[PDB]
RNA sequence: UGGUAUAUAGUUUAAACAAAACGAAUGAUUUCGACUCAUUAAAUUAUGAUAAUCAUAUUUACCAACCA
RNA sequence: CUCGAUGUUGGAUCAGGACAUCCCGAUGGUGCAGCCGCUAUUAAAGGUUCGUUUGUUCAACGAUUAAAGUCCUACGUGAUCU
RNA sequence: CCCAUAGUAGGCCUAAAAGCAGCCACCAAUUAAGAAAGCGUUCAAGCUCAACACCCACUACCUAAAAAAUCCCAAACAUAUAA
């Protein structure tokens, strides 16, 4: 029913660089 | 009376005094301080 | 599941709550108790 | 998180009030194990089953010999806590040539070279 | 002294307390006589009266009470404590009043 | 009455085990192996 | 002849010129934008800070972990100012402002969607650490009264103490560890991993020794 | 029941250390008045804490709601 | 858990049960004189109205009653109804 | 349990403030008793406590509750040598 926000921070997907 | 889970003398002549397997409070002079144990 | 630190007592694991019942204090007792001596 | 434990080495280290309840010689120590095992390796660790693998251990409440030496008394630190700990004892020596078919293992830890299975005369 | 005195010595008439000092079983006389002549009994009654007549003839203490009524009540506290003593003074008080009423 | 909710053995509230005194003996029996082992792993 | 005995005398004893408690703020000065993880190890296992008196001789202590808002300390600093006598006492604070924001999100939502909004900030407590201390020209008895009131509603299982009994409390809780007569101990046994019993136990119950379970604190444990 | 707003002279109304407006008085002004101008009097819903800012309950306003 | 179907509002009908008691019963306290009330202890055998508007549950209103109780029972009950 | 007289209604403030609305002092009589710790009075009165005397109260100061709806819920047991 009661609609929510959206988080507002986007990227942070990198992967490891091994 | 009054039921308390924690008996307390309200004046000096308030007495302690087990009957009934529980606690009581018992005052001749003022009789509001009576309580009995919950 | 739940957290480790709770409002509310957590119930412990049987092996650990079997190991703190082994590990209990238990206090010393001399022969005779020392009321009875002079 | 569940890990290997590091079992400190003040742990490994008689007392000498230990000597005088288990028998044993901290000047002549005795130079063979007797490790059997008393405990399921179901609801442990993959590295402990494997370490009783590697002790020939499988099948539990059989005695096996193994030699009281660090690399060998490393791998029964890790499961200490499944098996018995006893040394071989030899009253009688070790057996000869004669003796191999002789011999029987009783549960006091000795090694006897001449089962005779007949009650003693004396 | 204080439970005698909400009573109050309104039915007696005299009372009189004899011991031996010298003597050693006179403790108990000697106390009762020391909450009887407080003040706060003897104020119920004026006119009853308190008397204590010492003596050193080796004779036993006795408390001699006389009432209104003509009644008397005599206690011999050679075995007798303060309390026993005192209790028996206070219902012999009760019933005397209520008869005399 | 004496309901455990959902489960027993799981979640939340679950119904209370309690060491018996056999079971106290049994871990002690096994403690003093497990001490016993200490010994001859030290020489 | 009733004997009667020397009293202490408390002319050397000096009396700030704000006894009083002071009054804490609700939030910090400058409000905090980055949200925090829970942490709750904040409040789980022994305090490192704050376990000692500095000034005062009288204070109440933390039997357990805990987390304390505005609420908590108006009824400290209401039901200590009232009852204390300004002139011959004094009291500080133990515990800084609450910091830590708390989160939390809007009534009727459902689970995700981000994070919550700062709602309102708390201040951790750990066992062992002294939440209010006083002192000053009295004895115990007279603060142990309202102290103890005042350990009774917090959050936390607290005590009032001093520094005679803070002492024998942990002089005592040693002559326990020495006396006992049980061979077998929690610390042996988890340190040794006898029993595999590391599968069911925590690696802070190396140094807790079973004494603490979560937030709670044992001192019948030894 | 729920929250959300609410309060200032006698009223009316910006703002809290108290501003202006109607009315009141006072003079100035006019032959006398109205108007105008000037002056004067006149207040912060009351309770507890921060020390004058948050709470506290009132106060009247403002929307919310068995359900299929 | 159930979508190769667990028919869902309120009402009618029949009600089972809990007590955290609305009335009737027994008690302690009162800022209980008395008549009325406030509060707590105990008690679940028995009982707990008819109507106007609204689909309503509620709510308001009128006239009464010793009182017109709070809840659960697949928001009790549609192979009984509406 | 027992018991309580006194400089004095200390000073100041205050309409009044007398051990007990506030501030200052907190000295002293009597073998013994706070210029007063708790009630109380419009202010006073009045009741207790700490004191003496008497003689043994010659304590504990470590924890305080519980209710739902079909019908409680194995039956039972404190004393014959750890198997
Ligand atoms: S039994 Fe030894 S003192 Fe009472
Ligand atoms: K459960
Ligand atoms: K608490
Ligand atoms: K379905
Ligand atoms: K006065
Ligand atoms: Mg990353
Ligand atoms: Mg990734
Ligand atoms: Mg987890
Ligand atoms: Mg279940
Ligand atoms: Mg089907
Ligand atoms: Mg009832
Ligand atoms: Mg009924
Ligand atoms: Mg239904
Ligand atoms: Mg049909
Ligand atoms: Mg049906
Ligand atoms: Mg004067
Ligand atoms: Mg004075
Ligand atoms: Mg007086
Ligand atoms: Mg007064
Ligand atoms: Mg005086
Ligand atoms: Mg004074
Ligand atoms: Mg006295
Ligand atoms: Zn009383």
């Amino acid at each position: 029913k009661k609609s929510g926000g959206s988080s507002k921070n986007l990227g942070g997907k990198s992967s490891g660089r091994r | 009376f009054k039921n308390k889970t924690v008996l307390k003398k309200r004046c000096k002549d308030c007495y302690l005094v087990k009957r009934r397997g529980r606690w009581y409070v018992y005052c001749k002079t003022h009789p509001r301080h009576k309580q009995r144990q919950m | 599941g739940s957290k480790a630190v709770t409002r509310h007592r957590r119930v412990m694991h049987f092996q650990r709550q079997k190991l703190m019942a082994v590990t209990e204090y238990i206090p010393p007792k001399p022969a005779i108790h020392p009321s009875c001596l002079p | 998180k569940f890990t290997r434990s590091r079992i400190p080495e003040k742990v490994f280290q008689a007392s000498p009030e230990d000597h005088e309840k288990y028998g044993g010689d901290p000047q002549n120590p005795h130079k063979l194990h007797i490790v059997t095992r008393i405990k399921s390796t179901r609801r442990r660790p993959y590295w402990e089953k494997d370490i009783i693998k590697m002790l020939g251990l499988e099948k539990a409440h059989t005695p096996q010999v193994h030699k009281n030496i660090p690399s060998v008394n490393a791998k029964l630190k890790v499961v200490k806590h499944l098996i018995r700990i006893k040394p071989l004892k030899l009253p009688q020596g070790l057996p000869a040539e004669e003796n191999m078919s002789n011999t029987c293992l009783k549960s006091t830890g000795e090694l006897v070279v001449q089962w005779h299975l007949k009650p003693v005369e004396q | 002294a204080a439970a005698l005195a909400r009573l109050g010595l309104r039915p007696v008439k005299q009372v009189r307390v004899q011991f031996c000092p010298f003597e050693k079983n006179v403790e108990s006389t000697r106390t009762f006589l020391q909450t009887v002549s407080s003040e706060k009994v003897r104020s119920t009654n004026l006119n009853c009266s308190v008397i204590a007549d010492v003596r050193h003839d080796g004779s036993e203490p006795c408390v001699d009470v006389l009432f209104g009524d003509g009644h008397r009540l005599i206690m011999r506290g050679a075995h007798l404590t303060a309390l026993e003593m005192l209790t028996a003074f206070a219902s012999h008080i009760r019933a005397r009043d209520a008869a005399g009423s | 009455r004496g309901r455990i909710p959902g489960r027993q053995w799981i979640g939340k509230h679950r119904r209370p085990r309690f060491v018996s005194l056999r079971a106290k003996q049994n871990m002690i029996r096994r403690l003093e192996i497990e001490a016993e082992n200490h010994y001859w792993l030290s020489m | 002849v009733k004997t009667l005995l020397p009293v202490p005398s408390f002319e050397d004893v000096s009396i700030p010129e704000k006894p009083k408690l002071r009054f804490i703020e609700r939030a910090p000065l400058v409000p905090k934008v980055r949200r925090e993880p829970k942490n709750l190890s904040d409040i789980r296992g022994p305090s490192t800070e704050a376990t000692e008196f500095t000034e005062g001789n009288f204070a109440i202590l933390a039997l357990g972990g805990g987390y304390l808002h505005w609420g908590h300390f108006e009824m400290m600093r209401l039901t200590i100012n009232r009852s204390m006598d300004p002139k011959n006492m004094f009291a500080i604070w133990r515990v800084p402002a609450p910091f830590k924001p708390i989160t939390r999100k809007s009534v009727g939502h459902r689970m995700g969607g981000g994070k919550g909004a700062i709602d309102h900030y708390v201040t951790p407590v750990k066992a062992g650490r002294l939440v209010v201390e006083m002192g000053g020209r009295c004895e115990f008895e007279e603060v142990q009264g309202f102290l103890d009131q005042v350990a009774h509603k917090l959050p936390f299982a607290a005590k009032a103490v001093s520094r005679g009994t803070l002492e024998k409390m942990r002089k005592d809780q040693e002559e326990r560890e020495r006396n006992n007569q049980n061979p077998w101990t929690f610390e042996r046994i988890a340190t040794a991993n006898m029993l595999g019993i590391r599968k069911v136990l925590s690696p802070y119950d190396l140094t807790h020794k079973g004494k603490y379970w979560g937030k709670f604190y044992m001192p019948k444990r030894v």
